[PDB]
């Protein structure tokens, strides 16, 4: 991302919406608008696509966001637009409008230090609404989540370290999502998210081992059927751990608190947990889901706004209201629990998590 | 139809 004006009077244009007075506004047109001498305007719904999985629509990933900003600075950059306005717009459908501006809202957060009601304050109330973000699953939706919610789990994240644009890889985030490198996404500094590798090794497999192996994954947590050995892990010093359960179903707390212990084992070893299901998206993004929210203290549907962020499609149908009903359980954790210092052969010799009363006995 | 969906 080049270096662009650190972020004049009004300019008033139908269907759009103000974010800088005289410099950054957000339009919906179902038509192409000319530039003008005061103003210039631009898109990207020819160049920056949300794969959908069935009837979710966005949120754009950290990804599309990157190419965003780069595409922004360089218009706000051109001395040909020093004294325009800058209109990004997109087409007039209540997706692409919420889309368009969750992205122009994580680019403030990220790239221009906005606070949330600073970027929010422009969309709150804008008729018609921006249609709320659904799930990627297979059945009808029954739970939403909002700009608000994306914009303040993005900008907590921020806050936490979990999100830097600036050491951002943009060339493995697109390499690695594919399924033909794995299926994958780095979430945080501590998380892996991916799909099951498949063995009858392929392309896919042998990436995700490579990756692995280079970037201090220190336990791998399988939670669905076995689709491969995990001798393969074994072979190059990964510790492997089964915590299988249904797929489509949340998981018992125990298998939740048996997670969090393992994983605060890794993370205070200095190690990262790759976790996967799969699709590493449902299974993965309850347990996942649940640390962060026990670490960070994300709201549920920061949370799921969060983990979308980076990687779309997480947290899949009933699991979204588990997640939500299940947000002070984990959060309560900090206080009810401690990192034990006996290992637990239920997580592979790890430390798991017990109350305050089995802690004093030890 | 319950499940993960499938990355394509």
């Amino acid at each position: 991302i080049p270096t662009t004006e650190n972020l004049r009077r009004s300019v008033y244009l139908d269907n759009t919406i103000e974010f800088l007075r005289g410099r950054v506004y957000l339009g919906a047109y179902d038509y192409t608008p000319e530039d003008t001498d005061e103003l210039v305007f631009f898109t990207v719904e020819d160049a920056i696509f949300y794969n959908s999985f069935h009837l979710d629509f966005g949120p754009m990933n950290i990804g599309h966001l990157y190419r965003f900003a780069v595409i922004f600075h360089e218009i706000l950059n051109d001395p040909e637009n020093a004294n325009k306005a800058v209109v990004f717009y997109s087409s007039a459908s209540t997706r692409q409008r919420a889309n368009a501006a969750c992205m122009l809202c994580c680019y403030m957060i990220l790239v221009q230090a906005w606070t949330p009601h600073q970027v929010l304050q422009p969309l709150a109330q804008v008729d018609p609404p921006f249609m709320p973000f659904r799930d990627a699953g297979y059945s009808n939706a029954d739970f939403e989540i909002t700009i608000q919610d994306v914009v303040y789990g993005v900008w907590r994240a921020k806050e936490k370290g979990l999100i830097d644009l600036h050491s951002f890889n943009l060339e493995s985030y697109e390499k690695y999502e594919h399924v033909e490198f794995g299926d994958f996404n780095v979430l945080t500094p501590d998380f892996i998210a991916f799909a099951s590798p498949q063995e009858d090794l392929n392309q896919p497999f042998k990436s995700v081992l490579n990756f692995f192996a280079n970037n201090n994954v220190q336990l791998v947590v399988r939670l669905n059927s076995h689709l491969y050995n995990k001798k393969h892990f074994e072979d190059i010093g990964i510790q492997h751990l089964d915590l299988i359960f249904e797929d489509g179903t949340c998981p018992d707390l125990s298998i939740v608190k048996n997670f969090v212990g393992a994983a605060e084992t890794i993370i205070k070893r200095g190690g990262k947990i790759a976790v996967h299901s799969k699709a590493g998206l449902g299974r993965t993004g309850c347990l996942i889901g649940a640390h962060l929210i026990y670490t960070y203290g994300f709201t549920a549907n920061e949370c799921i706004g969060f983990l979308r962020f980076i990687r779309p499609g997480m947290v899949v149908g009933p699991q979204q209201h588990w997640l939500y009903l299940h947000q002070n359980d984990f959060r309560e954790w900090k206080y009810t629990t401690r990192i034990s210092l006996k290992p637990s052969e239920a997580i592979g010799g790890l430390y798991p998590l017990i109350s305050l009363e089995e802690y004093r006995l030890q | 139809e319950l499940g993960s969906p499938l990355k394509k």
